[PDB]
This record gives structure tokens, C-alpha cells and sequence, in this order.
């Protein structure tokens, strides 16, 4: 029954008031107390009382037009204030984001035009507050999104954005276009889905153009000016509402669609988005809201919500931040970049650095080979010009910069030196030793290695202070996570260009100090080795590959293990007993091992050799192999799916403890995002480390529970699971 | 639990197919006041007053079936204004579910003589036409694992090893033994030709019958493609997770088929028989009802069969006659394999796969197809269960007198 | 008589209006789920595999009410699997008729612990969403005089002599003693608050009621205006032909209210309420299903009371308490005035005037209202009725334990 979140017995104001001499009012929003326009409580107040001041003038008031000051037209909402949510909060926050969408609700039903000058990114409630809006003009400058992206952080459009976008497209449409992914669109695309109507070239013409849509408006629809197709008598659903014979014929197979693509993964806020968008396409606009609004307050009260909230606004701030940057460091720029090695990743990572605008030599055996790096930089930049999204000046001039070669001299004015050859030490120094003085003294010696310590391969070079280890992820192109290694010899300088670097070219960094299978590798290790063990064991292989998909990972084990080679397993295997049998300890052999050398005995490598878990026929990967559960008698062996699940997601979960214990990493951030980058730890847990603080089970919430749970799988399964002292008391 | 309750009628119409079937013209109420006129005609000086209700079971009460269709047919057949009328649904099991409540009522001593049956005209009113709390709700279809029936059948045979050849022999069964049916003259008294206003034959037999099917036309037929939605497939393995791909064997040609029909049933107490001048012909044992997880929805046969036969004290051996609606072919297959029943005591007169399964009628119409059997085979005991969607299942003994 | 069937517990919601109502946004699945609940909370040792059927009435079973909701509720609730799942429709009397359904089944020792009530969220499944099989039949729709209840109920004022006042008068009264009943708390314990899924509160009062209501108020109101359109007053006094002109004197203030609402009776065995622990609050001595004239289609309390005593062997000096849905007015005036039920005793914590008719779920609902009024008096016998469309009838005696 108000505008306002207090209504008995005093915050920033972060909206202007211009109402010109037609009676056009130009709210432009500018929050004093940052950069960015996000729905805080300064927000709720300032457009409370414009709300209210629109409705008392409306006899002067013709048309709104909503604007920003900012760079950004609106980005987000208060997740500071959503994190710290209790579920005995749920009133707290069900009246918050019912006293927003009433704001939006009265200025959507102003009986005036309204027109939303999109100057910049509409993320989250910033395109929320456009959709309450008549009409939305957008600029089409560079670096601005529109989408509506908190599922991502485990929440849903609670500010009107499922009951709106539902109205404007329909059930279906706007489940899969925009809520369920939280995708965010360029505004030639989000004019092409529908959530912008016009484009213009520059910010300047944003403010007249509106206006001018409300002049020419209200002169040939001024019955229908300010009224949204749903609060008109005959509007009509797109695609039809639940009642629809059509839509009732297909309707039934929405739930069990998403439960196919989230694999069973428990994941609660593609179901609420769900939920919310057809229950509420069966009732009135304002009861539809309110049913939003329920639904919102149940995730940000979950756990869930705080685990992905934790990691992918908090944790990935911190880490852009410069958590693990060392301190007090300045920027050495890069001008011509070399890389030693034009295979699978140098092909990419020459790609990457390109991409970014940076001089790119790269070096290969042969110029054959050379130029095979660069023929992969081109498949990308072809099939980026058919898709229709950059321009042949800019793929020419991108590909223009990589230069191929063979020659060890033309690494003359090169500073910052990425290696990715062959996984041999030998070989790394000889490749590095014969470019190391015709390199800048300046110049970073990274290398992408996976396995070998950087300490050992440091010694090849002189500089040993300026080498260190760029690890990255294949896919280059795609994947986000670079895991830059401290070498012992590294300096803090080296570290931080490589940070710098790192963020330049658009990835994700996080600092690992060198040990054996550094973090991605390790942590990844005992999930998959946990898995085959589940098959020693006698379980059934079709289980434990539901088991990992309803985890939440993006592949299975089983198939994961096929795709890295059993016999690269099997190296690491001996290559870390050998390690620990030369420091004199017995080397106690993961029960997993067994299964991998019964699988090698049998001819069955996995996916290279086209055999392996699962049989592959033509490239494709066929069903699993049917002589697989006579080998290891499956079915004899059936503990409950629920600690299949528990005992990889603990694997990884005590091993990422372990990882902090020993000093691999230095912060729980960089713990999280790089499991969830790197590995594909679920994004539900928020993360490996995440995981421990937000566990939930029947043994309650927490660390304690975390504990309790691990005890009760290692009475059962394992010493393994046994937590480490530093989770204890 | 003191009245005993008697079967005095039991008669059905006959089920026309789904496409240009002969009953497609015929609203469902005036099935089922055909067989109520069916009843006065045996019994002309029956006094319709002492009938204390009608109850109709029927899965898709909406639109020609909605408006508690059983109190339309009391009405529009001129019954007495005090006989009831009351519409129900249970899905498969609503015809029986009907026979079985009329059962419990006469036995409670509170009623002394009523209609029970069903009727589903799915020509004119397909399934689902009603909506549905679970499938529309994506909350509960997300909580309870929504899957059809006919990928239950599917995971069936799949965990049970029921080739493609063994649900088509099956099938082939079903169509022989009605096919023998009909030409023996066992359908002769219970299935009532429907006919018009005028008095013009519309419908004398079972038209979805294909009794010259052959294990070479059933091998040529195409699985189904609610299913052909994607979707179904993975949620059913994400709960049985030991499986790995789901044997779709199930056709048109060993499913059950979509018809249209009627069944009714008079269930009244001894004293109601000797006082209206009606022969028993069955007595009403037991009935149950249970059911198995609701995403193999059709495993419920077999807990409710185990419990209707320790409540009439009875075991497997007791049973002359096994009746399981054909709903597919492997929940029938999955129900011998269980329970041991002897092949030639199973659906002995085909099933809803040669004839016909009219959803709110069929446990009716298989009901009386006992009564009838016992009575040709002078035989003592049968029993009879159908698998539900939701997970269900109901069963009923009858004894012949 | 052998196995009685006792009442354990009767539980409802409470009843939301119909426009800009508290509980429009609630699905009706969701009404049963809370009070499925909620007895869960009043019994967290009950062992649930007992509970071998749940028994809803529902009189538009479509959309959100579709696809067998009682079974719905069992699937969504997490109740076993074998729990069942029944929905009903007789009109009005639907969620009594559950109620007599479950005591029969009791009563025949074919089921030991069952759940009965009803469901009716008529603000999102309205009435007549359903179809129906008369008035989609015109050739049914002319034989039987359709003719709709609000014009029946003018029609029995008119004949009876009760004036506007006299129907205002009485539903003053329901106004009145409604409030005097939630005022002095009979309803607390009853009336289960509904909440969301975050436990915050929806409704937790019957919003329908208007408890500062004048009688100079309800003169000021118009009479009601399917009955608007035209032919239904020719065709009713074409049936009643000694009557000339129907005096229209119900309106808005005087009859039932539209609201959403659902109720839930846990009913079985002595044997079984012992094995779970549970104490019995009433016993259904006697139930009975009649009807009268289906073109009044309101008069059916009357014969159905008259039954249902006679089959208990009582008479209306033994019974306590007399509750009859206030569907109209001038339908309790009539029956008061037919069986010269006292004042004190009928209706005596107001009706559907005050708090409203959820079609499916009233007749569970005034029933517990009735188990609440004789252990708050320490009174022996109630007697429950209601009328039904098409002029059908159910009554009920439950006795005090
Ligand atoms: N393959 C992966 O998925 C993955 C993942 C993480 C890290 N890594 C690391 O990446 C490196 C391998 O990169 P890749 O997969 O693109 O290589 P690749 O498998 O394509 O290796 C073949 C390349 O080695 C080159 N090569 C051999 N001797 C050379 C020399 N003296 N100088 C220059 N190039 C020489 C060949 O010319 C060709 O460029 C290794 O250090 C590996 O541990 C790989």
C-alpha cells in the first residue's frame, strides 16, 4: 500500500527530477555513492518518492523518460544485503521486492508514456526497470549488455523480470531465450528478441529520442499510449496461457526438459524461474507478481543462493580485484608476445593474446607447423564472420598480428615469452635456453606445462625470477580459468605482469604456488579416481555416471576418464609414487589404480584408442561397454546415489582443504573460481572450498555438518574422507 | 463389513475405435442410458426408487463428460430423483473403483441397491482434456517425477527382459483369444448393441478388434512418438539410475487402444435381490488398493492383488481366473512373472489390446467379462486388478452363486 | 456394524473471497498439501503407509482441479505411494459425500485409515468450468427443465411465503453468529492458517464474512443478476404452474458466498486409530443419499435428513445440533419450517452466508464445525446436510465420542 520500504517514525537520493516545458518528466538515476546504479535501499527510497511525486502532478505530467548519468544505464541489485538474507528474512525480503515492482507497477500504469534511455548495460533490475517501461530505446555503444543474468547467481527476476518478459513472449520463449541462462544480449540482439525496441548511434540522442517517441505517440495511439499489451481487454499470451489447448498439449513436458538439460543437478532456481512464470501466466498481472515475488524470497533465503553469490560476485570481485595480485606492484606493459609452440594451446593461446591486441610471434618447428597454429586462429575468425558478429577489419587486422615463423632470432623485441611445447624438461630447456638472451632481460618466461614442477623447469633459464607458469585450460578460446603458478625462484613482479596479462586477454587468474599436480589437476584427480574406485567396488557404471551428472558436474567420470587417456592417469600415477618413494615414504596406491591397469590389461585406454568405459564408433561415443560389468561384477554393490554423489563432491572438497593446508593457494576465492572454472566443480556449491561452509544434509548446514558427513563416508568408504585437522576442533 | 454384496448385472457396450469409430456420433451420456434401459428391459417391474445412487467412474469429466455425467443419466433416463448420481476418478481403475465403492456402500448397510460402471467417450474427449494438478503445476511435476505411462511399460520390459518379440506375442495372444471370444458366443448377453433415437443399430461389436493380426504385422509397427516430448526418457533413468537406456518395445499394436465405451453394473444386497425379484450372480469378496512408484506407474497391480488376497483369506491357486487390464504388455508380463500365474487362467477372453481400454469404463467392462466367464466356464472364483497413473492400483474378487 | 467409523480429525482452511481474495494466488493443490500437513504435525509418529485412501470432492475436477487431485496431494505431499487418491463429484454434498464414502469403505473392513474432504478454488477454476453433459445437450438440457438453484431458491421463498426480509433476517443471523464464533474462539483450532512457501502468512481468518452487516444494509442490495439470462423463470413456472410470478428476493447478502477453500477428515477403524495412537472425536452413526424435485434442485435436505434418521432410528428431538449449507436463505428457512427444527439448533456458528460455499470442500467443512460445537457443549448428536444440483441430497449423523 506504498511506495516506500518504511511507512511509521533517512538515506541518499539517487534521482534527479527534469520536467520540461511540454510536461515530459526525466528521471535520470545517478547514486552518489558509486559508479554504478544498483537497486540498494537509496534506490528504493529515491524512486519511491518520484513515484510518488509523478502520481500528485499527473494532471501537468504528458510522458516519463527514465535515464541514467551513469556509463551504465542500471546493473543488479543489493547482493551484500541478499547474502546476509535469513530464511527468518523472508519477510523482510518479500516486502522489499514487492515495494519495487509496486514503484514499477504505478509507473507502468501511469496512463502516460514511458520511454527508457538505455545509455549502457541494463543488467539484472536495471532491465528490469526498462521492462516497466512502454518503450526502450538503447545506444548501440560498445561494452553494454541487457539481460537479466541472477540465475546465475542463484536467484531469479524478482523485480518483474519473469512476470514481464513471460507477458512480452510467452512461457516458453522467455523461459528459454532469457530467464532460465540469465544470457546477456549486445542491443542489436536484444532489439532482435524483443527486450529493446530502437537503437540509436550515440548516448546523446537517447534523451530527444524518447522524448520524441512521447510527442509522436501520444498523436496516433493516444488511447493506447502508456498501456502495456497485457493491461489492455483482448491481449493474448504468445505461445497461449496454461488454459491453451495448445500450450496445455506441450506444457507437461517443460519440467522434465529442464531436468534433462540440469542432468538432475540440484539447482533450484531454473525450477523457480519455472514455477514462477507459469503459475503466474494463469492469474492477473499483480497476483503474478506476487507469486515472483515468493518465489524470490525462497531462493535468496537457500543456501544455494549464498553459495553461488559467495562465488561468482563476490570471490570473482575479488579476485578482478587483485586478491592475489601481490601488493604494491606497477604495470609493465606488453608489446610483442612470443610463443614457443603452435599446437593445440599455442594455437589458441596466439589466438587469445590476438584477439586482445596484442603483437603475437609465434614460433613452431617448421613453418608448416608454424602456420597450422595460425590455420586454427582462422576456423575461429571464419566462423566468426559468418555468424555475423565482428568485421573484416578487424579479423584482418587480428590475424595480421600473429606472426608465424620458425626462426629462434625473430623473438628480438619480444617481452613476454608463453611456452607450450611438448611436455618433455629436456626439451623446455632446450627451447627456452636458445631464446632466453635474444628475448628482452625484461621479458616473462611462462610455461603452460600441466604436470612438471616450475621449480625444476626455472633452472633452465638464467632469469629465474622472471620464469613462472601460465597454465591454461583447453579449449584456450573458451575456457576462462589461467592457474599462473609461483615458482620458488619466481618473483612478486613476474607474478603480478602475468596478473596483468591475465586480465588483458579477458580470462580469470588465480595464483598457485608449484607442487606436484599444482590445484586443477590435483583436485580433479581424486574425483575421477574416486569414481573408478565406485567400479572396483562393484557398482554399477550407468549409476556412477548419474551419480556425477546429478552431482552437478558438466561430464560424468566415467566419460571424463575416457577423454584424459587412462595411460596419462596412469603416468601421473607412477610419476607421484615415484615422488613420494623417493622421499623415502611408502606410496599407498589410490584404489582406483587397480581399475586403471585392469582397464590397460584389456586394451581399453579410453576414447584415442576407441575403447575404453564407453565403446565409440565413427568418433561418436557409443554406450558404455557392455564387458564392463562382468569385469568388476557391477551390481553387487549398491550404496545409495546420495554417497556416490557425497564421495566425489567430498573428494575434491577435503582435497582443495588439503591444497589451502599446504600453502597451494592463498585464498578461499581463488579456491572456488578455480574449481568452478577449471575443473567444472558444480556451480551450485559455489565452489570446492565453498562447499565445506555451505554443505547441507540430513547431518544439518555448515562446517561442522561438512565434518560429520565426511566422517560418516570414511566409516563406510574410506580413511580418505577423514576431514583434516583444520577443519576440527 | 455385514451386508454382503451381490452382482445382479453386469453389461457394456461395445467399444468403437478412435478414428471414424461408429460411437465417435454418440455422446457419452447416452451410452450409459442405453445400458440403464438395458437394465429395465431385463427387469420391467424393477421399483427404481429403492436404487439409492448411480456411480460412474471417469477420467476426463470435462466438456460432453463433465456435470456429474451420472447424475445427467439418472435424469435423462427419467430414474427416480432420489436415486443419486455421482461422478469419480481414478484414473485406469475408476470403473472398478466404482463397482468396489458400490461394494463398500452396500456392505456399510447405509445403502441397499445401486449403479455402478463408467464411461469414457475419448473420441470426443481425448485424455488429458481435463488439465492435470501435476502435469500443469511445474513445481509438483519437478518434485514428483512426472513420466508417462507409456515409458513406464517401456522401463518394464527393459528390467525384465521383455524382448519386442515377447510384448508382440503377447499382443498376438490377446487378439486370438477375443477374436474366440466373440465367435464362441461369449459377449452374446453383456455387450449391448448401441443404437439411435430411432431404434437404428450404430454399433454391435468390438471394432478396434485386428483378429487377423500376425506376429509378422505386429514386428512392422513403430514405437510410440505425452511421450515424443523430450525429456521423459532421462527423468525416468535419473531415479532408476542402475539402468542405462530405456528398450522402447511398446506399439499401437501392443498397447492398449483409445476407444469409446460404457459399463454398468447393479450391486445390491441380498435383501435387495429377493425383494426385487434378481438373481445373484456373483458375490463381491474383497477389494483393495495400493500401488508401486509412481515413475514405473504401473508395477501396483501387483501389492493390491497380494492385498485383496490375504484380506478373502485366498492364495494364487485359489484364483480361477486372472483379469489385468492391457494396458501394455510388459505390466502383463511383469504381472505373470510375479504372481506365477498360470497362462491359461491370464485375460483368458483378450484384453483392452484386442478390444479396446475405455479409461473410466474398463474396470467395469473386464468385471462383468468375469462374471460372465465364471458363469460360461461354471467356475467359482476370479479376480480382477488394473494398473493406475500416479503410481496406483486396485483389485477385486468376485465369486460366483 | 461390526467396524465403526470414527472421526479423528477435521481440519479445513480458511475460506478467501472471491475477488482480490487471499487465496487466489494459492493453487488448490497446495490447500490439501497444508492440511495434509498439518495433521502430520498433530501426529509425527503416524505411520502413513496406514492411510490406504484419500477421498476428495471436487465439482469443477479441471485445470488446476484436474487429473485426480487427491492423488496429486498424495504425490506432492511425499504420503506413500499406496496411499491412493480418489476424486468425487456430487455437486454440493461433494466433500460430505467423501466423508460418507470414507466411513462406508470403514465400515466393509476394506479400508482401515482413510483421508476425506474436499477442494474448491473457485476464484481460479470457476463454476461450470468443467462443461457439462446436460447443458452442452440441448436435447437433455430441454427434457430435464434445467432451471438454476438462485431461481429455485426465489422459487421456494415465493411458495412458502418468506419475504425479503425474512431471508435477510436469517442471513443477519449467519453474519452474527460466525463472528460470535470466531470471536469466542470455537474456530481456532479448526482453521489451519495458510502460508507460503517461505512460512509467511496468506490468510488465517474467513475474509468472506462481514460481520457489521445491518438488515438495513441487506435492503439496500439487488437481487442477484446464468440466471440473468432469460427463459429461466418461464421454464421454472412452467413446471410449477400454480405459481404466477417469482418473487426474486435472494441477492448477494442472502446466499452463499464464492470462495476458495478446502477441508480434510481423517476417519477409521477403532483398531486402527489404536495402533496409531489417536483419540476419536465422533462416530458417523448413519449416513443417506435421497433427492427431490430436480427442478427446485434445493429441497433435497429434507427427504435425505428424513432418511438418514430413519435409518439411525432417531427422530429430530435426539439430534443436538442441525447443519444445513447455506447454500440460499430461503432453502434453510423451508427446511427449518418442514421439520420444525428449533432456532438454537440450526446453524448454530453462522453458514455459507458469512463465510462461504467452497463447492467441493463445504460439505467437509460444516461437518468438522459440527465435531468442534459437540465437544465445546459436551452435546451427543449432530446431523449434517446439504443441498445438491439437480435436486439431490446427503445427510449425516455423527455422534460424540
Ligand atoms: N593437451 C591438453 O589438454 C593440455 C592441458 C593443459 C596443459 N597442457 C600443456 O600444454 C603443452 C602442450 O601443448 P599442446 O597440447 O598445444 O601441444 P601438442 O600436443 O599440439 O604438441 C605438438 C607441438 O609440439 C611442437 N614442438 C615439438 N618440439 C618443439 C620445439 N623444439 N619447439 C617448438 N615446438 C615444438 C610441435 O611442433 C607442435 O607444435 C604441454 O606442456 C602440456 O602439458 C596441455
Amino acid at each position: 500500500s506504498s511506495h516506500h520500504h518504511h511507512h511509521h517514525s533517512m538515506p541518499d537520493n539517487t534521482i534527479q527530477w527534469d520536467k520540461d516545458a511540454d510536461g515530459i518528466v526525466t528521471l535520470t538515476m545517478d547514486d552518489p555513492s558509486g559508479s554504478t546504479n544498483v537497486m540498494n535501499e537509496a534506490y528504493i527510497e529515491s524512486m519511491g518518492k518520484a513515484v510518488d511525486r509523478l502520481v500528485a502532478e499527473k494532471d501537468s505530467i504528458t510522458g516519463v523518460v527514465v535515464a541514467s548519468a551513469k556509463k551504465t544505464f542500471f546493473a543488479g541489485g543489493d547482493v551484500k544485503t541478499m547474502i546476509q538474507a535469513r530464511p527468518e528474512d523472508a519477510g523482510d525480503v518479500f516486502n522489499t521486492v514487492e515495494t519495487i515492482k509496486r514503484q514499477l507497477r504505478t509507473l507502468e500504469t501511469l496512463g502516460k508514456p514511458v520511454v527508457a534511455a538505455i545509455n549502457g548495460a541494463a543488467l539484472g533490475g536495471g532491465l528490469e526497470i526498462a521492462l516497466a517501461c512502454h518503450h526502450r530505446i538503447a545506444a548501440d555503444v560498445k561494452g553494454s549488455q541487457l539481460g537479466l543474468p541472477e540465475v546465475t547467481l542463484g536467484l531469479l527476476p524478482g523485480g518483474g523480470g519473469v512476470t514481464r518478459t513471460v507477458r512480452m513472449f510467452g512461457i516458453q520463449n522467455a523461459f528459454v531465450s532469457v530467464l532460465a541462462q540469465g544470457t546477456r544480449f549486445k542491443p542489436a540482439k536484444a532489439k532482435e528478441i524483443g527486450l529493446v525496441d530502437e537503437l540509436v548511434a550515440t548516448v546523446e540522442e537517447l534523451v530527444p529520442a524518447a522524448k520524441a517517441w512521447i510527442k509522436e505517440e501520444l498523436k496516433a495511439n493516444p488511447d493506447g499510449a502508456g498501456v502495456q499489451p497485457w493491461d489492455k481487454k483482448g491481449y493474448k499470451m504468445p505461445g497461449g496461457t496454461p488454459s491453451s489447448p495448445g500450450l496445455a498439449a506441450i506444457l507437461p513436458s517443460f519440467p522434465s526438459n529442464l531436468r534433462k538439460q540440469l542432468k538432475g543437478a540440484p539447482m533450484p532456481a531454473p525450477r523457480a524461474i519455472l514455477a514462477a512464470a507459469v503459475e503466474g501466466a494463469q492469474v492477473d498481472f499483480d497476483t503474478a507478481s506476487r507469486i515472483e515475488s515468493r518465489y524470490f524470497a525462497s531462493l535468496v533465503t537457500g543456501q544455494v543462493a549464498k553459495n553461488m553469490m559467495q562465488a561468482f560476485f563476490f570471490d570473482l570481485q575479488a579476485i578482478n580485484a587483485g586478491g592475489s595480485r601481490p601488493e604494491g606492484i606497477g604495470k609493465t606493459p606488453i608489446k610483442r608476445i612470443g610463443v614457443l609452440g603452435a599446437g593445440m594451446m599455442g594455437a589458441g593461446i596466439a589466438y587469445v593474446s590476438a584477439k586482445a591486441g596484442y603483437e603475437v610471434v609465434l614460433k613452431d618447428v617448421s613453418l608448416e607447423a608454424a602456420a597450422k597454429g595460425k590455420g586454427y586462429s582462422e576456423k575461429l575468425e571464419a566462423k566468426a564472420l559468418e555468424r555475423g558478429r565482428t568485421t573484416q577489419e578487424r579479423s584482418d587486422a587480428l590475424l595480421a598480428r600473429i606472426t608465424p615463423t620458425a626462426d629462434a632470432a625473430d623473438f628480438k623485441g619480444v617481452d613476454f615469452v608463453i611456452e607450450a611445447v611438448f611436455e618433455n624438461q629436456e626439451l623446455k630447456h632446450k627451447v627456452f635456453g636458445e631464446i632466453e638472451d635474444i628475448v628482452e632481460p625484461n621479458a616473462i618466461l611462462g610455461s603452460n606445462t600441466s604436470t612438471l614442477p616450475i621449480t625444476g623447469l626455472a633452472t633452465g633459464v638464467k632469469r629465474q625470477e622472471d620464469f613462472i607458469g601460465i597454465h591454461f585450460f583447453s579449449p584456450v578460446d573458451k575456457m576462462p580459468l589461467v592457474e599462473i603458478i609461483k615458482g620458488e625462484k619466481t618473483s612478486d613482479e613476474a607474478l603480478a605482469r602475468v596478473f596483468d596479462y591475465t586480465l588483458a586477454i579477458g580470462k580469470t587468474p588465480i595464483v598457485v604456488n608449484d607442487s606436484r599436480g599444482f590445484f586443477t589437476s590435483r583436485v580433479i584427480g581424486t574425483f575421477v579416481n574416486e569414481a573408478l574406485a565406485m567400479l572396483g567396488e562393484g557398482v554399477e557404471p550407468a549409476s556412477i555416471e548419474q551419480a556425477g551428472s546429478q552431482a552437478g558436474y558438466p561430464a560424468p567420470p566415467l566419460q571424463l576418464s575416457d577423454e584424459l587417456n587412462l595411460e596419462l592417469m596412469h603416468k601421473i600415477a607412477v610419476a607421484t609414487r615415484k615422488g613420494v618413494e623417493d622421499a623415502g615414504g611408502t606410496y599407498q596406491p589410490h584404489p582406483a589404480e587397480a581399475v586403471v591397469e585392469k582397464m590397460i590389461e584389456l586394451g581399453r585406454s579410453g576414447r584415442l584408442k576407441g575403447a575404453g568405459f564407453y565403446e565409440y564408433a565413427d568418433g561418436k561415443r557409443s554406450g558404455l561397454w557392455p564387458g564392463l560389468r562382468e569385469t568388476f561384477k557391477s551390481g553387487s554393490s549398491q550404496p545409495p546415489l546420495q554417497d556416490m554423489i557425497d564421495r566425489m563432491l567430498f573428494a575434491e572438497a577435503l582435497e582443495t582443504q588439503k591444497c589451502l593446508d599446504e600453502g597451494v593457494l592463498t585464498s578461499t576465492a581463488d579456491a572456488n573460481i578455480g574449481s568452478i572454472m577449471g575443473i567444472g566443480f558444480p556451480p551450485w556449491t559455489g565452489g570446492s572450498a565453498q562447499f565445506i561452509v555451505g554443505y547441507s544434509g540430513p547431518a544439518g548446514t555448515g562446517k561442522a555438518a561438512f565434518v560429520a558427513r565426511a566422517r560418516e563416508l570414511a566409516a563406510a568408504y574410506g580413511d580418505r574422507f577423514l576431514p583434516p585437522e583444520s577443519l576440527l576442533s | 463389513m455385514s451386508e454382503e454384496a451381490f452382482i445382479y448385472e453386469a453389461i457394456r457396450t461395445p467399444r468403437g475405435k478412435q478414428k471414424n469409430g461408429s460411437l465417435h456420433e454418440v455422446k457419452p451420456l447416452s451410452l450409459v442410458v442405453g445400458l440403464i434401459d438395458e437394465l429395465r428391459k431385463r427387469h420391467p417391474d424393477l421399483d427404481e426408487n429403492l436404487i439409492s445412487d448411480v456411480i460412474l467412474g471417469c477420467v476426463s469429466p470435462v466438456g460432453d463428460q463433465g456435470g456429474d455425467i451420472a447424475r445427467a443419466a439418472v435424469l435423462a433416463s427419467g430414474m427416480p430423483v432420489t436415486s443419486g448420481g455421482v461422478q469419480l476418478n481414478r484414473f485406469c481403475a475408476s470403473g472398478l473403483e466404482a463397482v468396489n465403492t458400490a461394494a463398500q456402500k452396500v456392505r456399510s448397510g447405509w445403502d441397499d441397491l445401486v449403479l455402478a460402471g463408467g464411461v469414457e467417450s475419448m473420441s470426443r474427449v481425448p485424455m488429458g482434456s481435463d488439465g492435470g494438478a501435476m502435469g500443469l503445476d511445474p513445481a509438483t511435476n519437478y518434485d514428483v517425477m512426472f513420466v508417462p505411462q507409456s515409458i513406464g511399460a517401456d522401463l518394464i520390459a527393459t528390467i525384465e527382459g521383455f524382448s519386442r518379440e515377447d510384448v508382440d506375442a503377447y499382443a498376438l495372444r490377446s487378439q486370438q483369444k477375443a477374436a474366440e471370444a466373440w465367435s464362441g458366443g461369449y459377449f452374446a448377453k453383456s455387450v449391448v448393441p448401441v443404437r439411435d433415437q430411432n431404434g437404428l443399430l450404430i454399433l454391435d461389436h468390438d471394432e478396434h478388434m485386428r483378429p487377423d493380426t500376425t506376429k509378422e504385422g505386429l514386428a512392422k509397427l513403430k514405437p510410440a512418438f505425452l511421450a515424443a516430448l523430450g525429456g521423459f526418457d532421462d527423468v525416468a533413468l535419473q531415479k532408476y539410475h542402475w539402468v542405462e537406456k530405456i528398450n522402447h518395445v511398446h506399439t499401437g499394436g501392443n498397447s492398449s487402444g483409445i476407444v469409446d465405451g460404457a459399463a454398468l453394473v447393479m450391486i445390491g444386497s441380498a435383501a435387495a435381490g429377493k425383494l426385487q425379484g434378481l438373481t445373484p450372480r456373483a458375490r463381491i469378496v474383497a477389494t483393495a488398493t495400493s500401488g508401486a512408484d509412481p515413475v514405473i506407474m504401473l508395477t501396483g497391480p501387483t501389492p493390491a492383488t497380494r492385498k485383496v488376497l490375504d484380506r478373502a483369506g485366498l492364495t494364487v491357486d485359489d484364483i480361477d481366473l486372472f483379469e489385468l487390464n492391457e494396458a501394455f504388455a510388459s505390466v502383463v508380463l511383469k504381472f505373470q512373472k510375479d504372481l506365477n500365474i498360470p497362462d491359461e487362467k491370464l485375460n483368458v477372453n483378450g484384453g483392452a489390446i484386442a478390444m479396446g481400454h475405455p479409461l473410466g469404463a474398463t474396470g467395469a467392462m473386464i468385471l462383468g467379462t468375469m462374471v460372465d466367464e465364471l458363469e460360461r466356464r461354471n467356475a467359482r472364483r476370479a479376480l480382477i486388478t488394473l494398473c493406475i497413473g500416479g503410481g496406483m492400483g486396485v483389485a477385486t474378487i468376485i465369486e460366483r452363486v
